[PDB]
């Protein structure tokens, strides 16, 4: 039968990428570690080995038709190697395409913005974030920002132009409609009776739950353009648009630099255990000892002794070139490993625990076939790496560690500055992502013609996010493309999902553990019950529908923003009697 | 009439997945003199005293020994789970036993330094649907020993047999050699005495 001989194809094909994968991935953490050319050439003779043996063997599962696959995991792990991606490009057409994108990615990474009065400073792109992230000047922030905008963004037009019809021509070779189908499709599932996903439905899925989400963003829009109307008298309406380029960073992207001017009450100091942490004389080593003993607190498994031997946690004293970026490793054959340069304060306490939920979610699903090894979808790893850190920050955790006083007062003014603070970093970013990804999905659709890409951007700029340009921009400019993820082609629908699930998680192992009170005052610590559903979530790995992992913890096939506004809800009736009737 | 502690205290001890184990029975054993040939780091006992150990009649003694560094005492603790507890050592807890963690001095010139620690990450069968791993019974050996037996020259080495896959992990010893003893005792009781 053609499903036995798809089976021991697969057999041989999981024997032989168990050796090549980690001998690539370990190639590639020696070469990150320790920067050297000789370290460069062997990573990319190991990744040319094993894209090769990828390549041979992805011709080889081309004979196996899925009509008679009746399986749902061989057949799901022949449609992983079946694809065929930008090889349905007629030869010029990809190196066309090759070299657009490396041009668009340089162009990118070689941003220089000139101060129009004073040409001898000249900025980067990392000194011209500097300035939008400190800034409280009109100007100032408006010259940074129309120079990024019409240096890096309007050269990007000509290339974005026949990036479009180019992925749109390889999306339509894989028999799909476009290229924003192409990336919808990450969220198709087959199912039995209603664990099916289509991707035609994560529009209208997306858009009712941003419906949802809105009434809140418009109180948490209304405060913060009450709060900026004194910060920069006569340039904000009473009931406009909030300018672009006060927003604290280039884009837009986060309000969090907006707290300082936002918090309401600058008497009340926040929660800070840094001191404290230099006090009792921590390490790198009691942190991440820290991190394993809360996880297993819960019910996880502690970590391998070679995650101890061969993780990098501090910065070398040789003086050896590293990669400083925190990173979380599964490099194959039970070799787990983290890359952090940690120090002694509490941002890098939350980063480990985040890190360590990264690695027992990879550790879950350890025993599953090769292509089955990742989340359920591309926004279940950083969910789960959040809804740890979630927990941690508590001051019930701090103080249960003894990281802070016994004798802490808690009073309602913190909460409400802890949830103002959570609620500009989280709510404020929503809109933004999706307004963005509704743009992509319509210029790759074809709904908005090359005349009027950015007539429409701006236009759904103040209808979605509320947000209006300090300055008119004509077609010669591409606005969207100056952002990372646009012009290095990446899907920006990740960190849409991932915050919706995220709290769907946390009220899950919240009403598993007994909690009582506010959600916000959760800790899952010492609550076994709890870590062993999120345990039977992570064990899945990719062999079931999202869907079915989805419900295996929170109890239901569907994304819902409900939990999201409950989490938020002591904030959301505080801005309610802030606001009045100011809201719009 | 006493028994030889010699085999023990000879050669190059061998790994945790292929450690060596000693029965004694009918002989008048002396324990005080063993453990004083070795600096003893760790000495746990379940279901005896330490000192309740050295005196008492046994039908049968045990000594399960091999090459074990003495920081990783925490992965062969009971209620801990891990590749050294399933694929490489598993104590048998039925009978009274203790477990001793000892480090090789340098007036013990009879044992010979192995170049390495060596222990085994993983040994399982692999199928379509990914690994059915493989455990050890309590006591016993694991199913991947003769593939282990190849010896592994890199960390992550991995040997198979086109159905059992293997892989082990080395690093080198550092300083003076460190030891592990699992001693157990079974209960005719008239056989060992002291
Ligand atoms: C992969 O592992 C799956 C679940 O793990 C096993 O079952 C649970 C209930 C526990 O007993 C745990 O210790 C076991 O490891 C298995 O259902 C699945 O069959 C495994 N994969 C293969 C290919 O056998
Ligand atoms: C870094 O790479 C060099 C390349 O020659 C190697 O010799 C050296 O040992 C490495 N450093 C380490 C592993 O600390
Ligand atoms: C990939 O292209 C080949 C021809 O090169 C074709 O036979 C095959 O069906 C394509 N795969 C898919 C999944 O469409
Ligand atoms: C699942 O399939 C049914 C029947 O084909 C369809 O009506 C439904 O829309 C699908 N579910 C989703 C969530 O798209
Ligand atoms: C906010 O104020 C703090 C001091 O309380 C300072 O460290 C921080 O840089 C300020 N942030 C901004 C964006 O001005
Ligand atoms: C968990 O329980 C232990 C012992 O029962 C206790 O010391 C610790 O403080 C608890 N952790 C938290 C976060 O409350
Ligand atoms: C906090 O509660 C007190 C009474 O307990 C109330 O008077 C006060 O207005 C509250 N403050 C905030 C910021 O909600
Ligand atoms: C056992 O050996 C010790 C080693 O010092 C010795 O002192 C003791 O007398 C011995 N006990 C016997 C032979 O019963
Ligand atoms: C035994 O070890 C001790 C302490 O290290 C040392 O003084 C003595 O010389 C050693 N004896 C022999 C015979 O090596
Ligand atoms: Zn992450």
């Amino acid at each position: 039968t053609t499903e036995e001989e798809a089976r021991r194809f697969l057999v041989k094909f999981n024997h032989e990428a168990e050796n090549l994968s980690h001998e690539s991935a370990l190639a590639s953490w020696d070469y990150n570690t320790n920067i050297t050319d000789e370290n460069a050439k062997k990573m990319n003779e190991a990744d040319n080995k094993w894209s090769d043996f990828y390549k041979e063997q992805s011709k080889i599962a081309q004979g196996f038709p899925l009509q008679e696959i009746k399986d749902p995991i061989i057949k799901l792990q022949l449609q992983i190697l079946q694809q065929n991606g930008s090889s349905v490009l007629t030869a010029e057409k990809r190196k066309r395409l090759s070299t657009i994108l490396t041009t668009m990615s340089t162009i990118y990474s070689t941003g220089k913005v000139c101060n129009p009065n004073n040409p001898q400073q000249c900025f980067t792109l990392s000194g011209l974030e500097d300035i939008m992230e400190k800034s409280k000047d009109y100007h100032e922030r408006l010259w940074v920002w129309e120079g990024w905008r019409s240096e890096v963004g309007k050269q990007l037009r000509p290339l974005y132009e026949e990036y479009v019809e180019l992925k749109n021509e390889m999306a339509r070779g894989n028999n799909y409609k476009d290229y924003g189908d192409y990336w919808r499709g990450d969220y198709e599932t087959e199912g039995e009776k209603g664990y099916n996903y289509s991707r035609n439905y994560l529009m209208e899925d997306v858009d009712r739950i941003f419906l949802e989400i809105k009434p809140l963003y418009e109180q948490l829009h209304a405060y913060v353009r009450a709060k900026l109307m004194k910060a920069y008298p006569s340039h904000i309406s009473p009931t406009g648009c909030l300018p672009a380029h006060l927003l604290g960073d280039m884009w837009g992207r986060f309000w969090t630099n907006l707290y300082n001017l936002t918090v309401p009450l600058e008497k009340e100091p926040n929660i800070d255990v840094t001191d404290t942490m230099k006090k009792q004389s921590w390490d790198a080593e009691k942190i991440f000892k820290e991190a394993e003993k809360f996880y297993s607190s819960v019910g996880l498994p502690n970590m391998t002794p070679g995650f101890w031997r061969d993780s990098m946690l501090t910065e070398p004293s040789d003086g050896r070139q590293v990669v400083c970026h925190p990173t979380a490793w599964d490099l194959g054959k039970n070799d787990f490993r983290i890359k952090m340069c940690t120090k002694v304060t509490m941002d890098d306490f939350l980063t480990a625990h985040h890190e360590m939920g990264h690695i027992q979610y990879d550790m879950a699903y350890a025993n599953q076939s090769y292509l089955l090894r990742n989340g359920a979808n591309e926004g279940f790893h950083e969910a789960v790496g959040e809804v740890m850190s979630l927990s941690v920050a508590t001051p019930k955790h701090l103080k249960g560690m003894g990281l802070l006083p016994s004798d802490f007062s808690e009073n309602n003014e913190t909460e409400i500055n802890f949830l103002l603070k959570q609620a500009l970093t989280i709510v404020g970013t929503l809109p933004f992502t999706y307004m963005l990804e509704k743009w992509r999905w319509m210029v790759f659709e074809g709904k908005i013609p090359k005349e009027q890409w950015m007539e429409k951007w701006w236009e759904m700029k103040r209808e979605i996010v509320g947000v209006v340009e300090p300055l008119p921009h004509d077609e010669t400019y591409c606005d969207p493309a100056s952002l990372f993820h646009v012009a290095n082609d990446y899907s920006f629908i990740r960190y849409f999902t991932r915050t919706i699930l995220e709290f769907q998680f946390q009220e899950a192992l919240c009403r598993t553990a007994k909690h009582q009170g506010p959600l916000h005052k959760c800790d899952i610590s010492n609550s076994t019950e709890a870590g062993k559903k999120l345990n039977d979530m992570l064990k899945l790995g990719k062999s079931t529908p999202w869907t079915y992992a989805l419900e295996k913890i929170a109890e239901t096939k569907e994304m819902d923003a409900k939990p999201l506004l409950n989490y938020f809800n002591p904030l959301f009736r505080w801005l309610k009697e802030q606001n009045g009737n100011s809201v719009g | 009439q006493e028994c030889d502690f010699t085999p023990m205290l000879t050669g190059t001890p061998p790994p945790i997945y292929n450690f060596k184990r000693l029965v004694f029975t009918n002989c008048n054993y002396n324990l005080t003199k063993l453990l004083s040939l070795f600096q003893v780091s760790e000495f746990s006992c379940h279901q005896v005293s330490p000192s309740s150990l050295a005196t008492g009649c046994y039908s049968s003694l045990t000594v399960d020994y091999f090459a074990y560094s003495t920081d990783m005492s925490s992965y062969l603790q009971p209620g801990s789970a891990g590749e050294i507890v399933q694929f490489n050592y598993k104590q048998d807890f039925s009978n009274p036993t203790c477990r001793v963690l000892a480090t090789v001095p340098q007036n013990l010139t009879t044992i010979t330094k192995p170049s390495n620690y060596a222990y085994l990450t993983e040994c399982y069968k692999t199928s379509a649907y990914g690994k059915n791993y493989l455990y050890n019974a309590p006591g016993g050996y694991t199913p991947c020993l003769s593939l282990a037996s190849r010896g592994f020259s890199t960390k992550y080495q991995s040997h198979s047999d086109g159905e059992l896959t293997t892989t082990g992990y080395i690093y080198p010893v550092t300083g003076n050699l460190q030891m592990a003893f699992i001693i157990s005792v079974q209960y005719d009781t008239n056989s060992v005495c002291p």
